[PDB]
């Protein structure tokens, strides 16, 4: 079964946070046995930027992918200490040191194999994922080995 | 006094949505699919026959607003055109 | 509301194509029959909120179109056959030209499910069950007069929509 | 640029004969249902669409002649009106 | 003969209804593909005599509609799911704003068979497969252009008449 | 699986010998893996009269029925001293002999309980039958205890 779930639209950086919105579900119900259960989340790029770049690596373990979104001033993800943090201005080029923050492994997925997830450099066990707060989607780290509220993952869906 | 005749003749379905799909309802307002069936009846079925009047409700679903769904003909075996006539 | 056909095009169709079209008796004689069945309160699936409005506004738009509609809500696969056949074994349909079948509530591929549905129970009314009911062979009264039927539940588990790029 | 889509749309099924039926073929001009089906895509598609062009298929069947068949139109997902338009 | 739709009356039409007909590309830079299929030697079945006429006919009817159809025959179900396929990735699929699929052979309520059909050793084409080879997923370069399937088959081998009265 | 069969629809009497034609199949074939073989027929009044009687008898065993055909002087079907042959008497009324040959017995059939064969009245075990010879068909006397060419069986379809 081709499962999908989850497709956010556009939404921007509040308070040095990244919210993401998605469609307006106005009390939808489907007429199938319930389940509707999600798993993925991965549907964007509906033409506020979120910046996706790739990295080449001397030490070959897999792409490097940094994150980065725009602002007065722009601001990279980071993980460093072990927790989530929004860290302004731009990747010095080309990085050297290959622990750092900035670059990402993405991994595939086996949902359609056309999506991927990302894994921090600066820590290994760590995980990106997205989950439910409130009344948006909140992109906080959480730990893939271990199954915490709904777990879902934030994948994002490649260039054709 | 007796004469040939098909087993299966003069049937129309028009499924909510297509093979292997979801439909979907409103919950504070019904069915999308039979709201927006009962609206192009009320609005198209004095100059359209019913055919015509269930191509206005898939064409009214062509582009999916907001969620998506598109209900299908099947099973097709009339062979006139059936105008309703409302009101005589 | 429903916009009235005029009286002008009524006689400017029949005698144009009456060939073509199927045709219609008259007002006072005609005695048309629809049936109506909604699914809402289930024991294994989530109630269909909502699905009172449905009834109503169908329910008005086929009295609109003159058809002596029969509401039956709530009813068991051996009930929807049941009350299938007992519909299309009514004597006014002699008297009737066309019919509609309205459906409403859960379903697969195969069909629609009634009320006591399950994974492991199945409990479904099959496409080629309903339209081998109203056929030439089991109900002799609806020949050569169109059998519509509208059916409002699901087929599939997969959501039909995909993201695509121009 | 990335939007939304029906998985399945714009189909059309001209089936030979009603679900649990059987088709009928003539071993010397051909089967009776292209034999007329070439024929009414050649006197009617020049002002009818693909649907009228069916429908006129259909009712070309209407009264059996020998032995009785009926074409269907299964599974019709077509949302606008297509016309062959022959030529031009 | 085949009636030729005048040209002025083609500008009219589009025009007038441009958002209720599929649109139409340029003649000359427009390459439209159809398939026909009409097995008629088999290993276990009756042959399909009389098949051959009905594909003159209907190759000489698509060509002249402008399709460019390649004709296969004596396919199996596999070979039928590989020549589909194949059709379907065609390059010239892209500069085309339709598509024909004539199938013609023995067949049941399920699909059409192909040529190795038993009753012990099953082998047939469910509808559901080209449907779903020819959807909006697998074959996105078939984006909103009408896609005409026209098959030929028996489906329950219950003769399609019934003697009844008045 | 509700199998039909020949049909036939009207013909008259030749040579004091019943003939019956049945519609045109014009190398007509199906689309389905053979089979099409023929058990039972039973279609006829379509709008060359084929009289039909029936008789009350005192000794109840089942529905007397006869068979008589229109001539210039209406001929009765016989199987008077166990052969076959088409008498011009015309019955005498309500016969008193219950071992006449103008009265048969008729025994419903398996398929779909509408249909009914006739049995002979002057001789017990004897069937009606009508079997292919040449272009036309045959009504010629067989036992239905023996399978015989391909045992087609007349029946007749009741008034509704």
């Amino acid at each position: 079964v081709e499962d999908n779930c989850i497709n956010f639209v556009a939404m921007k950086f509040i308070d040095n946070t990244l919210y993401f919105i998605a469609e307006d579900d106005e009390n939808l119900e489907s007429d199938y046995f319930g389940k509707l259960e999600s798993k993925l989340s991965v549907i964007r790029n509906l033409n506020t930027i979120f910046i996706i770049s790739m990295y080449k690596d001397s030490q070959p373990r897999g792409m490097a992918v940094t994150i980065s979104v725009k602002c007065e001033k722009i601001s990279t993800l980071s993980c460093e200490n072990k927790i989530i943090s929004f860290k302004e201005m731009n990747p010095p080029d080309n990085i050297k040191d290959t622990k750092s923050d900035i670059i990402f492994f993405q991994r595939s997925v086996p949902g359609h194999d056309n999506k991927m997830q990302f894994e921090s450099s600066s820590y290994e066990g760590y995980f990106l994922a997205c989950e439910k707060e409130r009344d948006l989607f909140k992109l906080i780290l959480k730990k893939e080995d271990e199954l915490g509220d709904r777990s879902i993952m934030f994948t994002v869906q490649n260039e054709d | 006094a007796v004469y040939k005749t098909h087993v299966e003749k003069d049937f129309i379905a028009f499924c909510s949505s297509t093979p292997h799909n979801v439909s979907w309802r409103d919950s504070t307002m019904g069915s999308i699919f039979i709201t927006q069936l009962i609206t192009c009846f009320q609005k198209y079925s004095w100059c359209c026959h019913l055919e015509e009047v269930f191509r206005k409700v898939q064409q009214s679903f062509e582009t999916p607003r907001a969620k998506a769904q598109m209900p299908t003909i099947e099973r097709l075996s009339m062979t006139r055109y059936f105008y309703l006539f409302p009101g005589n | 509301a429903l916009k009235l056909c005029p009286h002008e095009e009524f006689l400017r169709l029949c005698k144009e194509r009456a060939e073509e079209i199927y045709p219609i008796k008259e007002r006072n004689n005609r005695t048309r029959l629809a049936l109506i069945i909604c699914n809402t309160e289930f024991d294994h699936l989530p109630p269909r909120n909502g699905a009172d409005f449905d009834i109503t506004g169908m329910k008005e738009l086929l009295e609109g179109l003159d058809y002596s509609v029969d509401v039956e809500e709530n009813l068991t696969a051996r009930d929807m056959e049941s009350a299938l056949r007992a519909f299309a074994t009514r004597p006014e349909h002699k008297s009737s030209d066309s019919t509609f079948l309205v459906l409403m509530s859960h379903g697969i591929l195969e069909g629609i499910c009634g009320t006591v549905h399950d994974e492991k129970k199945p409990d479904v009314l099959l496409y080629d069950t309903i339209f081998q009911i109203f056929n030439n062979r089991n109900c002799l009264s609806l020949k050569d007069k169109p059998k519509v039927i509208i059916v409002q539940a699901a087929r599939g588990a997969n959501r039909g929509e995909l993201w695509v790029r121009d």
